[PDB]
């Protein structure tokens, strides 16, 4: 279990994932021609899992660069670490998506998916172990969540015995581009559902909510939103690209954190949650960064955990801290919420700690939750889902590339019953 | 914010504990299987001791000494003092007992002839206390509660209340087929006498009027002919069990509240009857006594943000 | 002299015996290098530590262990540790992914293609042995290799060597020092499948290890090399008779016939005392009497429970230092009337005793001080049982809503399994309570 | 209490002290449940490669 095969796809998978790159490649110590330039041996004992090597001393993050339109793409290449992606490894067509689920999975995408499974194939074969696929996109566009999804669902039927990890940010009316959201975010939380082991759910109404409301900006643009994204990726990735008491993969990931197959949708949060460039003076204390993480306006899937229940729980704490400090407030953070965690779960949450902090930050922790309480993201995409459903409204831009109304009213169902099983554990 | 659990609903003594306890504002009650807790209001059987002391950064205190069983069953009771050698056989306040599997008179559990007895077993026997001292007026029976809470530092404490539970009717040699004037339980004397509540009400006297009555019938206190071998007998048996149910050195803790039933005959002599574990208390004083339990059983252990007991030295 | 193999599986299992083998060298002046000067018979022997150390025409004395891990991150330290040549390379055996903390993939999945490999290299260990003993397998219960792989490796060991015995070493799982949410699922599985084929089986409870250290050596957070060089010397105590001159527990067969007097009860509770920090330069070194005693504190024991509500029905006393059996007689009579230890009515009421003048040695470095003397008693009482019981709630809590459970049926692991071994266990409770309540 | 069984030599010596007297499967089966368990994936395997080509 060492490298892994990291995938970006349309507009929103490409943005997030160009800022994820750039940030752990300073993380890292990697700088954008590719060479290491950092002062400690722990930046390259696990650079493997996201990096590989090249003659020179290089190291070319191992990512794929997917799109159906070269608009977003063009950017990476002119962006800060453009050039550290190898070059083959950007696959886009011209047509685009049109925000259309459709067009992404069934005919525009159909036609260059094919193309991204070579380049996925040659990756792997270069792999000692491969461990599997993250993939970052969003589900309210076409080709992250239409094309994304036709992706994973051909990438298991070639590797059935990879994990399959995606960072999915789901769409929201305040930050929505075009009214069909819904329609594409129903499509694609179905085959979520069946085909990925962990999803962590970034919600675009909680990113607006915190930049507004927490960090205090009247107008946040996706600049603004991509950096709490970029902030929780390298949070949750942190334990698998550094040394640590907690050496995690993807497996023993999944295999502690879902206890039932498709309840695998994680809440993530981090702390302090910071603007850009603004720097902070004053670091937080254990007990502030215990406190926030666990905060429901540290959030970044709009759901309250207080409305459900925890079914596993993880806190990553990064930089030079007291343990023992660590240890006594997330005991008494358990006790505040003593009443959220599922009690037949014994030993539900994990702490891990990394010495190495963040750039800009003294310390910071990430939090992971598995709580039922997630049901409310669902069923807020579901109830926008039928109000226009019951009127076929916009159904034509579906039925037009081949589409029939049965099958909206399918991933409707299913919906519905993910939603309706969140509740069952939720009562138990 | 302190944790604790129910899982003895019919423990009215335990019903106040938990009322106080949450009116601090500094107890939470979670459900009786969350294993997070502080505190355990355990049950009265197969009570898992095995389970405590075992969650990270909780400190565990639960209201029941495990082995305990030991002194609170008849049976039992019988067995410790005949074969422990500091109560020994010639233990001097605790009747004549032996234990039977299915003046000469005698108790089971009321008889003189020995075969009569034993096929009722078939269907522990105890030396009859036959010259019992009997309140006046009335030419009444009655016995002594005593309540005693011991703490997870195994300090003895005995409530400065007592009760006296009294027979109604007058007692007679005569008859032991009568009953209503040969045991003294409460619920019995609700039930069988006609005369019950004349004297006092519901056949319970307190410390302040049976100590007037000694002082007025018998020229003496409560305290003198009475309470030092109360204090005595209940110091020996908690003495004689302690390194066997101390949990000074482990990783939980244990307070346990005990009701000692004496008896007292003719000559101002005490004798032990039984011990409860899971006693009850009387109406006027929980209020009082389950404050005291709080006091110096749970905040002592875990503190918040004169005294109504007799620390029994030993 | 009869040779005892070593087999060490998992994470658990090969950190413990690097503290294990690190402490037999120091106790038999073995260097690092293998060279052990005191040893004049050259290339040959059957000396009492040939039981545990083969010797090379070079003079090399290499241990009779064999290191198994489905993953290669642990072993790789010990190839390239302070005791690399101790070992030859055949008897480090490793794969490239592990099982995931899911007793199935260690059992059936990634186990079924390393199985015959690690047999092989036993094999090879076994016809080196001129009469070979049995086993020593030292594993945790809730890695997936820990438990899943140990458990086929254990039914297949009664295959291939029915008339050897074998003993465990298992580390009991503690939340305190987790790595997995699953480890009662695997604790249990491993447990059935094992019970049949163990002979006697010391758990460790890592609760117990780790407030061992944080009370008695001042260590506030004890990291896994704390904990190992802890159990390490508690090892040592129990294999001591193994490996030096003696008559008690001379070989594998008895510790059955000492401490196991029914087969399927064959837990041995492990007490040690005195655990003194070596940051202390002044500790008034314990007396006989004072290091019996602690044997019967609850705070001393390698898995926590109350011997004073259970029945013994075995006792034995193993001393090493300054010990002499007058003293220890005076301390057994002393203890028998201030304790209430109660034995089974079909057992007698004794102490079989063993004296080592060789006081504990200590790792150099280490956060054990030296003593005068130690003593560990191994007491086959029913109290273990809590220790049972505890790991059975926890698996009833998460299997009553099946959490978790399709990650090993997905293994190709049945569903009945979990219910089957879960039965055992009930069976086995049982046993304890109809022994000892 | 009866000391007995008292052995010495120069590593120790051990004794007995008494206080009071008293009062497998074949390797054919093994393979038949991890070739059962190989099956049972084969099975869930084939049954989602059937999903997916649906
Ligand atoms: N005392 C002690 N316990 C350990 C040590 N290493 C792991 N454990 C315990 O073992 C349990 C986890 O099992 P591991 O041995 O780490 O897992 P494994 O055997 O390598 O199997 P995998 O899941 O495939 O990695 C946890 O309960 C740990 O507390 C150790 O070095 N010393
Ligand atoms: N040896 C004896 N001599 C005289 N009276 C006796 C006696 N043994 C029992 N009694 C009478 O029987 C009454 C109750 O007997 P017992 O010891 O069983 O209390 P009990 O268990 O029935 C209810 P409680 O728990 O409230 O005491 C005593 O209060 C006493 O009046
Ligand atoms: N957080 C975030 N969300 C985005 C970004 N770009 C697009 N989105 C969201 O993604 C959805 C549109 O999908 P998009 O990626 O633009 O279409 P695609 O190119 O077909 O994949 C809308 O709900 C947007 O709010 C971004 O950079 N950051
Ligand atoms: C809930 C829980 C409770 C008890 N024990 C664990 N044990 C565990 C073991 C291995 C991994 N692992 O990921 O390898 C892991 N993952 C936790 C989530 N991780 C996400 C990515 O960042 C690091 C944290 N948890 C987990
Ligand atoms: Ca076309
Ligand atoms: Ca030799
Ligand atoms: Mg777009
Ligand atoms: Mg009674
Ligand atoms: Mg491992």
């Amino acid at each position: 279990m060492r490298e892994i095969v990291h995938i970006q796809a349309g507009q929103c998978g490409n943005q997030i994932g160009a800022k994820f790159w750039e940030v752990i490649s300073d993380e890292h110590g990697i700088d954008p021609t590719g060479s290491y330039h950092g002062d400690s041996d722990l930046q390259l004992e696990r650079i493997n899992v996201y990096y590989n090597e090249a003659t020179g001393n290089k190291y070319v993050p191992r990512a794929i660069l997917v799109d159906l339109e070269p608009g977003t793409m063009d950017s990476v290449r002119s962006g800060p670490f453009g050039q550290i992606f190898r070059p083959d490894n950007f696959v886009f067509g011209q047509s685009g998506a049109g925000n259309n689920w459709a067009k992404g999975h069934y005919t525009e995408g159909a036609e260059l998916v094919d193309s991204v499974l070579d380049v996925v194939r040659k990756e792997s074969e270069s792999c000692d172990c491969l461990q599997g696929f993250q993939l970052t996109h969003s589900l309210g566009g076409g080709t992250g969540s239409g094309m994304g999804t036709l992706l994973i669902s051909k990438i298991r039927e070639e590797y059935p015995d990879r994990i399959m990890n995606t960072f999915s940010v789901m769409p929201s009316p305040k930050v929505s581009d075009t009214v069909v959201e819904p329609y594409n975010a129903t499509l694609s939380v179905h085959q979520l559902v069946e085909n990925t082991d962990e999803t962590y759910c970034i919600d675009n109404e909680a990113l607006y909510d915190i930049c507004f409301r927490t960090l205090k900006l009247t107008t946040p643009t996706y600049g603004d939103l991509n950096h709490l994204v970029s902030a929780t990726m390298s949070g949750v990735t942190t334990c698998l690209r550094f040394p640590g008491q907690l050496n995690a993969d993807l497996r023993k990931l999944a295999v502690n954190m879902v206890p039932f197959p498709r309840l695998h949708f994680f809440m993530p949060g981090f702390a302090p949650l910071t603007s850009r460039g603004s720097q902070q003076y004053r670091a937080l204390t254990v007990p502030e960064l215990t406190q926030q993480m666990f905060d429901s306006k540290n959030m970044m899937a709009a759901c309250d955990p207080r409305h459900g229940r925890y079914l596993t729980v993880a806190a990553i704490f990064r930089g030079r801290m007291s343990m023992k400090e660590v240890d006594e407030q997330m005991l008494n953070v358990q006790n505040k919420n003593s009443s959220y965690f599922v009690e037949w779960i014994p030993n539900n949450v994990k702490t891990a700690v990394c010495d190495i902090p963040p750039r800009g930050l003294k310390m910071s922790a990430t939090f992971i939750g598995n709580s039922t309480a997630i049901q409310e993201l669902f069923k807020r995409i579901s109830e926008q889902f039928t109000a226009m459903f019951r009127r076929k409204a916009f159904l034509h831009w579906y039925t037009g590339e081949g589409m029939d109304e049965m099958e909206f009213t399918e991933a409707e169902s299913n919906m519905n019953d993910l939603v309706s099983e969140y509740q069952q554990y939720q009562d138990a | 914010m302190y944790t604790f659990v129910v899982r003895d609903e019919n423990s009215s003594v335990y019903a106040e504990v938990s009322r106080l306890l949450l009116a601090t504002g500094q107890w939470k009650r979670l459900r009786k299987d969350n294993p997070r807790f502080n505190l355990m209001l355990g049950e009265r059987n197969r009570l898992p001791f095995g389970r405590l002391g075992h969650e990270p950064g909780l400190v565990q205190l639960v209201n029941y000494y495990r082995g305990a069983d030991k002194l609170c069953r008849k049976a039992s009771l019988v067995k410790l003092i005949k074969t422990s050698p500091e109560l020994s056989e010639s233990c001097t306040w605790f009747p004549e007992s032996y234990v039977i599997y299915p003046g000469n008179v005698w108790i089971a559990k009321i008889s003189s002839e020995a075969s009569e007895l034993l096929d009722f077993i078939d269907e522990v026997i105890q030396k009859y206390l036959e010259k019992p001292l009997l309140l006046e007026p009335g030419h009444r029976k009655f016995d002594i509660r005593s309540w005693v809470l011991v703490d997870h530092l195994y300090n003895i404490y005995l409530y400065r209340e007592g009760v006296l539970r009294t027979s109604s009717e007058p007692y007679n040699s005569a008859n032991f087929q009568d009953k209503t004037c040969h045991l003294t339980n409460h619920c019995i004397q609700k039930e069988y006498s006609k005369n019950y509540g004349r004297y006092e009400e519901g056949n319970e006297m307190f410390f302040e009027e049976f100590n007037q009555y000694l002082m007025d019938a018998l020229n003496t206190t409560l305290e003198n002919s009475i309470l030092l071998q109360i204090k005595h007998i209940i110091r020996s048996c908690l003495m004689c069990i302690e390194p066997a149910i101390s949990t000074k050195h482990l990783h939980y803790q244990s307070f346990q509240l005990f009701g000692f039933d004496f008896m007292v005959d003719e000559e101002l002599k005490v004798w032990l009857i039984e011990v409860n574990g899971a006693p009850a208390c009387a109406q006027k004083l929980y209020a009082e006594l389950c404050q005291g339990i709080v006091d110096v059983a749970i905040s002592s252990v875990f503190p918040l943000a004169t005294s109504i007991f007799i620390k029994l030295h030993h | 002299m009869r040779e005892c193999i070593s087999i060490h599986v998992g994470q658990a299992g090969v950190q413990i015996g690097n503290a294990c083998w690190e402490l037999y060298c120091l106790e038999h002046g073995i260097q690092p290098d293998g060279q052990m000067p005191s040893d004049k018979t050259i290339g040959g022997g059957d000396d009492s530590f040939n039981t545990f150390f083969s010797e090379t025409g070079a003079g090399k004395h290499v241990p009779r262990a064999v290191f198994v891990d489905l993953e290669p991150t642990v072993i790789d330290e010990v190839r390239t540790g302070t005791y690399r040549q101790l070992f030859h390379p055949e008897q480090l055996i490793t794969g490239k992914e592990d099982a995931a903390n899911n007793y199935a993939r260690g059992h059936y999945t990634i186990g079924k293609e390393i199985i015959d490999l690690v047999l092989d290299r036993i094999r090879k260990l076994a016809d080196q042995c001129t009469g070979l003993q049995g086993f020593l397998v030292f594993h945790s219960f809730g890695g997936g290799t820990g438990s899943g792989f140990t458990s086929l490796l254990m039914e297949r060991l009664s295959v291939d060597y029915g008339k050897k015995s074998k003993l465990e070493f298992s580390i009991y799982p503690a939340p305190q020092v987790s790595t997995a949410v699953v480890e009662p699922y695997n604790s249990i599985l491993t447990t059935h499948t094992t019970l049949e084929h163990s002979d006697c089986a010391f758990m460790v409870d890592n609760e117990a290890i780790y407030d061992i250290c944080r009370r008695n050596l001042d260590i506030e957070r004890p990291t896994y090399t704390n904990l190992n060089r802890l159990i390490s010397q508690i090892v040592s105590s129990i294999t001591a008779s193994l490996r030096f001159d003696g008559a008690l527990n001379v070989d594998l067969t008895e510790f059955q016939t000492n401490l196991v007097p029914y087969p399927r009860i064959h837990f041995p509770l492990a007490t040690y005392a005195p655990v003194i920090s070596a940051e202390k330069a002044y500790h008034e070194q314990l007396s006989v009497a004072e290091i019996t005693n602690a044997c019967f504190e609850p705070a001393n024991q390698m898995v926590k429970c109350d011997p004073r509500h259970g029945k013994y029905m075995a006792c034995c006393l193993l001393y090493r230092g300054d010990v002499v059996p007058k003293d220890v007689n005076a301390a057994i009579a002393t203890i028998k009337t201030k304790r209430s230890i109660q034995f089974v009515d079909w057992c007698p009421t004794g102490f079989k005793v063993g004296i080592n003048y060789q006081p504990p040695t200590v790792v150099p470095g280490g956060d054990l001080a030296k003593v005068q003397r130690a003593v560990c008693m191994l007491s086959n009482t029913t109290a273990i049982a809590e220790a049972w019981a505890r790991l059975d709630h926890k698996f009833d809590l998460m299997y009553a809503k099946r959490a978790f459970v399709h990650w090993y049926v997905g293994e190709g692991m049945e569903e009945g399994e979990f219910s089957e071994a879960r039965e055992d266990m009930a069976a086995l409770e049982k046993d304890y309570e109809e022994v000892g309540v | 209490m009866e000391v007995i069984e008292l052995n010495k030599c120069t590593s120790g010596q051990s004794f007995e002290v008494i206080l009071k007297p008293p009062s497998d499967p074949s390797l054919e089966e093994i393979q038949k449940k991890l070739e059962a368990a190989e099956e049972r994936r084969k099975y869930q395997e084939a049954e989602l490669l059937k999903h997916l080509a649906e």
